[PDB]
């Protein structure tokens, strides 16, 4: 039966309208793999037919208009719409030609002009079902120019017959006549399809007098008014984009002058200071301040209280004054878009009591942006960046990768989405722009997007994506000092959710080696880590329980980790962070279970005894665990890490010789916390050296699962920092009991065959880092 | 067994007690210090008591003999019933004030919290059991707060609904097997008219606020409705209804029910089984929590979609669950989608089924691609 | 650094154009001032030839967002911008002159509170559910703007709204806010002392407060409460103490006193910190002055609560531990007077000290 | 696997050798008689290089027997078509396709 027979077959209308809602749902939010399938159930010709069909009932007209957008345009629209808030403007001559007002001071038409901001081209693929049989599929191609011309034509037909208000409400009502077409035109405007002549046509159909019957030349429902708001917001965004682009073009044309006169001035000053000196001695401060403090000095000639302080000649100051006046005039400080919107919004509000909350919100957002133009430019200039014309290609690729990442935030995670995240993130990290332009990356807010996806996955399933995100963020933080500070504000989160790389090493990447960032920890955030340590020293991992392990009383696997972050927050750049030093000590002793099974006090075991027990547990297979994880090394790692960290908090020499009360108190507390005999005893362990011979073949002990000598390094540090070497006798004691039998262990290992055995390398690093420097210091 | 519990429990109904003085006349008089009074749990109708075996308990109403259940709020633990005054009385105790110690009247014992905090509290949070002690701690004084009339009414509705539906369930379990033959029903009469009326009343109790209701009124009534639904759910009224459905579901049709219950009883089988499915939706409509309860018994709902006795009601329950909970969307498998689609083939072209399928793809602006792919792969390529 | 500082003329063009943008924005665009709030509110207020006028549809819309049953109140930059606009609108020695200024301000506040602004302010304070942030700050500043001078009409409207809605949310959120209000600290002060001690220079970068950080918000909150009871209203001075009709009551007066005790604790902690240091350095001057401004506002709020002879609030304070606070304060006052008197560079701080006393 | 049935003769002289793009306008239908694709609706001829295995197999032995301008009907069995997997959402598994193919131009 004809589909227009669904004007009186209402049950089939309901079923079919909801069938189209089902189609739009199954292809919604990026599923281009299903959009291709739906192009075989509703083809282009049916869609383009239903767009122009006058007798379709409204619920089906709107449905077939929404279906076209969903199948073909919606993904490209959202991807473009996400890039419409960041203005990367390349310093090309095309950019250089941009001016606020068209030459020959009238506003030009909004949306009509030259725009150089980078927006990546949006990709389509043809729909064919005879192609042989996984990179993400692109949206089905529809001829955009024919569609655009049809959209303009339909909009034009609906308007000059809107004024007549005949009883021809194509679709059954004015709402169904207009809203579906306005949605399509708004979508195609946002995507970027419309040329300049087409934009002029749209503007004339909106308001013929201001832009040279209009859509405001007849009364409208509150659903059409919303789409009018969605069009005017586009033209209000293009004016802001124009302001930012013209301001970037002016920056390009004006920093050249500020550089040329700086160089000529420097030449003149170089001729000076010769036989004419001590009168220009101060005037070389400009050239020796940081470059922004030079560009911040130079631009100080607005208030007229600082005129001559600005070295700029008056001609140069004039260019900035004139452009500033132009900028003010452009911002408004009808015959104009601002006046048109400001009048029309108020008129709507005072003609009727608007019932749709969405309409009210859009109305008043538009009104705000019209009244406060200069405050809108000020809130977009944070997100404006000027790149050189050479970096355009890399930035374009990076923007495409970013779009992929932020397009999978409306999608519940799965396998394929995991793969796209990993590919995109690995691609960004391989882009030179990601390194060269850290400020762009924090301006685009990639770190926040990556944390959003990491939140969604953690809040574990999908460990690969977490490992990739936490690598990306740990690299973000190493790029530049401001990236750490940007990520440092997320420390509370990362500590809430705290292979090897995990949302804790991101937290320990924010604070590492930035003593200014260390001295911003909130004691409670150091506290929660200690809470996790407590939860790790009383029970054991259910993971190893599922791996059938001994499960003695406590897992050291999490304890070691959480004693690593606490090591990067107490000791930065080789000096002790006193403030963060004391707090962790207090929080550790207030909860004395965090110190492990040994050092528990009651029912205690000597630290030496505990290490000896872990030595004996290292060999017996029954008590080590029935591969990637072993225990004989695990307890040793935990205690070595604890001893290192406790050594870090020990005060440096300034406080110790200063007789500072808190310093001596903390040192005494640590001295009580661990005796001496165990310290020099774990110095005195036997270290199973790579055994020669054994039928001639090298058989080295696995120092991924044995007593690595690095364990002892920690206890070497503590002794230096806390107990110290004050008497020569104690030194000649430690030399025999623990030190020397190790150095000639290494010296025996110096042979050709055992030079490169991993034990030899570890022992060499050990001696050069811990023992030999201590001997050097105690040489006198 | 009583407890001192913290958290959201102090906005629930298990925490609501009712002070029942020992005088029927003037029972609403102003409470005075040290006057005898029973304390009745509202949602279970069990009186606080001191039994010899377990100390402090909540004994049933048949064993509250004024020696075990009598009590006396007192001001100070110093050693102090008054002559009844035929009036509202001299007002003594206030609300949110007036620290009061509860003293059992015969045993003198003060109500306190049991100090022992074992391994279960080594890492767990404290739920201090309440015990009666000879002398007790010095910090055991209690504020008395007041509950809104909505909460009190709901807490008493739960005490009657639970009793009624447990009678219904235990009646159904009387003839679970036991065919009637050609004789009489198995045991005592089912409370059918009472169940129908109670379900009808509870469906109106939970009716959504109307649309013409003006904005602020609408948003106040919504909060009240969410509160009442949470109370009923947390007192296990979304499990009593499920048990009633299951017991009434082992029978395919009313004649099958009649073969066990009787002709008159089976006259209301379809009506009851529809009212239960309506009340369930009324309980879960709009609550993300009550809809979250169905992340584990989703196969409970999907496996009843073909039942002809109440086929619209079960679909409505499914629609509410899917439209409110996004965690339910993640557990949908191909089994479930191939069953929701089979409703289209077996029950006709119904747009509500398409609405369900639309809700299976996007929940709160996030797309679940497995569901999209499954609907596309199963529904579409047949073109039938 | 002085040897290898790069003159701008060696930079690449883009990294200079990006410095220029920041300098231009800081020095030229930002410092530019434009008064549009008056004009915009005067255009939104007029109606065309009852149905709400355009401004009264704005107040109603933000009332709608506040009464929507959401667990937590969302970020709306639109509301935060319009609240600032409306606040600016109402902000703008002869007897005539003073009285004309007062009447003019009353008219400006009548533009708002005759269109529902007071109810919006109460609703959004209630809807924030005691979370510090920017929405609450904007709402409080709007409330202060429409209550300046003790606008009896606005106070009566607010009281009537709270009484008929019988909501416990408002006072359950004010209490939470005052509990979250920060108090003077030493630890954060010590840390930022050392953080500046690190230095000022960075590789192609320049270094950028965590002590008394929310002083503005705390001052605004207590100014709001004071403005609620200005004009010697008995109904407000008693409602703040007991909320009759509501299921539970929150005594705001004793909560103000309890905050003040935190405040005097911290204030005594600086005096003790500095009792050895012969001269209070500049950082101490700033932070101590900030604490003093907050203390002035808290003391003024307590006066307004009891200034009219509200007996209930008077003995509520008398039994409250207001006496510990004042007894403690007098110690700081006497000792800091002694120590500050010994230098001329600290005359300003001593003046602030005397005013606080 | 593919059964070519001439509907209207072409030239019977020039056949697509390997490596000549083939422009073909087509319409496709499941053997039960339902349509999944046409190029005529999209309005553009479909081009494919014979020998690069872009198209399904039967479509590639099939458009090779045709001549220039010929219009014929191919019946690709699932062996020389998609097969047991199918084109999910478009073609059900184990399906035979029928294509009305008109070889318009060679290259």
């Amino acid at each position: 039966m004809d589909i227009l027979e669904l004007s009186e077959r209402l049950d089939l209308q309901r079923f079919h309208s909801h069938t189209l809602r089902l189609y739009r749902a199954v292809c919604a939010l990026g599923n281009n793999r299903v959009a291709h399938a739906l192009c075989s159930h509703v083809d282009q010709a049916q869609l383009l037919h239903a767009l122009e069909d006058a007798h379709l009932p409204g619920p089906l007209r709107a449905g077939y208009y929404d279906l076209l957008i969903s199948i073909h345009l919606e993904s490209a629209c959202r991807s473009r719409r996400s890039m419409l808030s960041e203005y990367i403007v390349p310093l090309t001559p095309e950019t250089r030609a941009i001016t606020l007002f068209p030459p020959g001071r009238r506003h030009g038409l909004p949306g009509v002009g030259v725009t150089t901001s980078l927006r990546p081209p949006h990709h389509f693929s043809p729909p064919c079902f005879v192609a042989a049989l996984a990179p993400a599929r692109l949206s089905p191609a529809i001829p955009l120019e024919a569609l655009r011309d049809k959209a303009l034509r339909m909009l034009g037909e609906a308007v000059r017959d809107g004024g007549q208000h005949a009883r021809d409400p194509v679709g059954g009502s004015v709402e169904f006549q207009f809203v579906p077409v306005l949605k399509l035109v708004s979508t195609l405007l946002v995507m970027g399809i419309f040329g300049d002549e087409d934009v002029k046509q749209i503007l004339k159909m909106i308001e013929p007098e201001v832009f040279t019957e209009g859509l405001l030349q007849m009364k409208l429902p509150e659903s059409v008014k919303l789409q009018m708001c969605n069009l005017l917001e586009y033209f209000c965004d293009q004016e802001l984009q124009h302001r930012v682009e013209s301001l970037a073009a002016f920056a390009e044309r004006y920093v050249d002058k500020l550089q040329a006169n700086q160089r000529s001035r420097y030449a003149l000053l170089m001729r000076a200071f010769t036989m004419s000196a001590a009168e220009t001695a101060r005037r070389t401060r400009e050239f020796r301040s940081p470059p922004q403090e030079q560009i911040n000095m130079l631009l100080h000639f607005k208030d007229e209280a600082d005129e001559e302080d600005c070295p700029l000649p008056e001609d140069i100051r004039q260019d900035l004054q004139d452009f500033h006046q132009d900028l003010l005039a452009h911002c408004g400080i009808p015959q104009s878009l601002q006046e048109l919107v400001s009048h029309m919004v108020v008129r709507w509000a005072q003609e009727d009591y608007v019932q749709s909350p969405e309409l009210v919100r859009a109305m008043f957002s538009l009104l705000h942006r019209q009244y406060d133009g200069l405050g809108e430019l000020l809130r977009a200039l944070p997100r404006a960046y000027t790149i050189s014309p050479s970096s355009v290609e890399d930035t374009m690729s990076l923007l495409e990768c970013l779009g992929q990442i932020r397009s999978l935030l409306i999608v519940q995670m799965g396998p394929q989405e995991e793969n796209l995240m990993i590919q995109s993130i690995g691609n960004i990290m391989n882009n030179k722009v990601f390194y060269q332009h850290p400020n762009l990356m924090r301006a685009l807010g990639m770190h926040e997007t990556v944390m959003e996806v990491m939140v969604n996955v953690l809040g574990i399933r999908f460990p690969k994506m977490v490992t990739s995100c936490c690598r990306f963020l740990c690299y973000f933080c190493r790029i530049s000092r401001q990236n750490q500070r940007s990520m440092f504000d997320h420390l509370s989160y990362l500590l809430e959710n705290s292979q090897g790389s995990t949302p804790l090493d991101v937290a320990a990447a924010s604070v590492i080696d930035n003593n200014e960032l260390a001295l911003a920890l909130q004691e409670q955030d150091l506290e929660k880590v200690v809470s996790y340590l407590a939860g790790c020293g009383l029970q054991s991992c259910p993971m190893l329980l599922a791996k059938g392990y001994p499960d003695i009383g406590w897992n050291p696997c999490g304890g070691e980790r959480y004693l690593d972050f606490l090591r990067f927050a107490v000791f930065v750049n080789g000096e002790s962070v006193e403030e963060n030093a004391n707090v962790v000590v207090r929080l550790l002793i207030r909860k004395p279970e965090c110190f492990g099974p040994a050092l528990r006090g009651e029912g205690g075991s000597g630290l030496l005894a505990a290490i000896e027990e872990a030595i004996r547990i290292s060999e017996d297979p029954a008590r080590d665990g029935p591969n990637r994880v072993h225990l004989g090394h695990a307890i040793m790692s935990f205690y070595a890490a604890l001893i290192d960290l406790l050594g870090r908090c020990a005060p440096e020499m300034h406080l110790i010789q200063a007789g500072k009360g808190e310093a001596l108190r903390i040192r005494a507390i640590l001295r009580s916390l661990v005796p001496l005999d165990d310290l020099v005893g774990i110095i005195s362990l036997p270290l199973q050296i790579p055994t020669l011979g054994k039928d001639g073949a090298l058989v080295q002990p696995k120092m991924s699962a044995s007593f690595v000598p690095d364990h002892k390094a920690s206890m070497v540090l503590f002794l230096d920092r806390v107990y110290g070497i004050e008497n020569q006798d104690f030194l000649l004691h430690v030399l025999d009991v623990g030190f020397l039998p190790d150095m000639r262990a290494a010296a025996s290992l110096d042979t050709a065959t055992f030079s490169t055995t991993e034990m030899a390398l570890a022992l060499n690093r050990y001696l050069c880092l811990a023992v030999l420097p201590l001997i050097t210091k105690c040489a006198p | 067994l009583v407890y001192y519990e913290g958290g959201a429990v102090c906005t629930h109904a298990r925490s609501l007690w009712r002070l029942e003085p020992l005088r029927i006349s003037w029972s609403g008089s102003h409470l005075r210090w040290g006057q005898p009074l029973r304390i009745r749990h509202v949602t279970t109708g069990r009186y606080l008591a001191l039994t010899e075996d377990q100390g402090l308990v909540v004994v049933d109403a048949c064993k509250a003999h004024t020696k075990a259940t009598s009590f006396c709020f007192r001001v100070s633990k110093e050693k102090l019933p008054k002559r009844d005054v035929e009036g509202m009385g001299p007002p003594e105790i206030k609300y949110g004030e007036s620290l009061c110690f509860v003293q059992h009247v015969a045993s003198g014992l003060w109500l306190t919290y049991a100090a022992p905090d074992p391994k279960a509290l080594r890492l767990g949070v404290l739920k201090k059991k309440a015990i009666l002690h000879q002398e007790g701690h010095m910090d055991d004084a209690l504020f008395l707060t007041r509950c809104q009339q909505e909460e009190s009414q709901a807490a008493r509705m739960i005490h009657s609904t639970a009793g009624l539906y447990n009678q219904f369930i235990k009646g159904l379990d009387s003839f679970s097997g036991k065919p009637r033959g050609s004789g009489p029903p198995a045991g005592p009469a089912l409370p059918i008219e009472a169940v129908i009326l109670s379900l009808q009343d509870l469906i109106g109790y939970f009716e959504p606020p109307s649309e013409e209701l003006q904005h602020e009124e609408k948003q106040s009534k919504l909060r009240s409705l969410r509160n009442r639904q949470s109370l009923f759910q947390e007192e296990g009224m979304l499990s009593l209804v499920l048990n009633c459905i299951d017991r009434l579901n082992v029978y395919t049709t009313a004649a099958h029910f009649a073969e066990y219950a009787g002709e008159e009883a089976a006259e209301s089988w379809k009506e009851i089984v529809n009212l239960l499915y309506e009340l369930l939706a009324s309980l879960i409509r709009g609550n993300r929590a009550n809809c979250a309860l169905f992340s584990t018994n989703l196969d409970w709902v999907v496996s009843k979609l073909d039942r002809l006795e109440a086929s619209s009601g079960i679909l409505e329950v499914l629609y509410c669950v899917l439209i409110e909970s996004p965690e339910v969307l993640n557990i949908i498998q191909e089994n479930h989608i191939k069953s929701i689609i089979s409703l289209l083939d077996k029950h006709g072209r119904n747009h509500k089924v398409l609405d369900v399928l639309c809700s299976l793809c996007v929940c709160n602006g996030v797309a679940v691609r497995s569901n999209q792919d499954l609907i596309t792969e199963n529904l579409l390529p047949g073109r039938e | 650094a002085c040897f290898r500082m790069t003159p701008l003329y060696n930079l690449p063009t883009h990294r200079a154009c990006n410095m220029f943008l920041e300098s231009y924005k800081a020095a030229w665009i930002l410092t530019e001032d434009h008064s549009f709030e008056d004009r915009m509110i005067d255009d939104l207020s007029k109606a065309g030839e009852k149905k709400p006028d355009p401004l009264h549809q704005l107040v109603l819309h933000f009332s709608r967002t506040a009464l929507t049953e959401k667990s937590k109140l969302d970020e709306d930059y639109l509301y935060m911008a319009y609240a600032d606009i409306m606040a600016k609108s109402c902000h703008l020695v002869s007897f005539e002159e003073k009285e004309m200024e007062k009447q003019r301000l009353l008219y400006q506040q009548s533009r708002l509170h005759t269109r529902g602004a007071a109810e919006m302010v109460l609703q959004m304070i209630s809807a924030c559910k005691g979370e510090t942030g920017a929405m609450v700050s904007s709402t409080l500043k709007l409330g202060i703007s429409i209550l300046n001078g003790g606008n009896a009409e606005v106070q009566q409207k607010m009281l009537d709204y709270l009484k008929d809605k019988k909501e416990v949310g408002f006072f359950q959120s004010i209490q939470a806010l005052m509990q979250t209000c920060s108090v003077l600290d030493l630890n954060a002060f010590e840390r930022q002392n050392k953080a500046e001690g690190l230095g000022m220079v960075n590789e192609d970068g320049t270094v950028i407060e965590k002590v008394m950080a929310d002083d503005e918000f705390t001052q605004d909150l207590f100014r709001f409460l004071q403005l609620l009871c200005e004009g010697h209203n008995n109904d407000f001075q008693n409602y703040l103490r007991t909320q009759t009709g509501n299921t539970t009551t929150i005594n705001i007066i004793i909560c103000t006193v309890d905050y003040l005790l935190r405040l005097q604790e911290s204030i005594s902690d600086f005096y003790w910190y500095y009792s050895g240091k012969d001269v209070i350095e500049e950082q101490g001057k700033r932070n101590f002055s900030k604490a003093m401004s907050v203390a002035k506002q808290v003391f003024n709020s307590l006066t307004e609560y009891i200034q009219g002879p509200c007996t209930g609030n008077q003995q509520s304070l008398a039994h409250s531990r207001l006496w510990d606070a004042v007894v403690g304060f007098l110690h700081v006052f006497a000792h800091m007077m002694m120590k500050l008197a010994q230098d001329s560079s600290q005359i300003e701080l001593l003046k602030e000290l005397l005013d606080l006393q | 696997g593919v059964e070519i049935e001439t509907i209207s003769p072409g030239d019977g002289r020039t056949f697509p050798k390997k490596g000549q793009t083939c422009v073909v306008h087509y319409t496709g239908m499941l053997q039960n008689g339902k349509k999944f694709d046409s190029s005529r609706d999209r309005n553009k001829p479909f081009k494919f290089r014979i020998g690069k295995q872009e198209v399904i197999k039967g479509f590639e032995e099939g458009a090779a027997q045709m001549s220039l301008g010929q219009r014929a009907k191919l019946t690709c069995t699932p062996d020389v078509a998609y097969g047991a997997t199918g084109h999910p959402g478009v073609i059900p598994p184990n399906a035979t396709l029928i294509f009305d193919v008109e070889l318009l131009n060679l290259e």
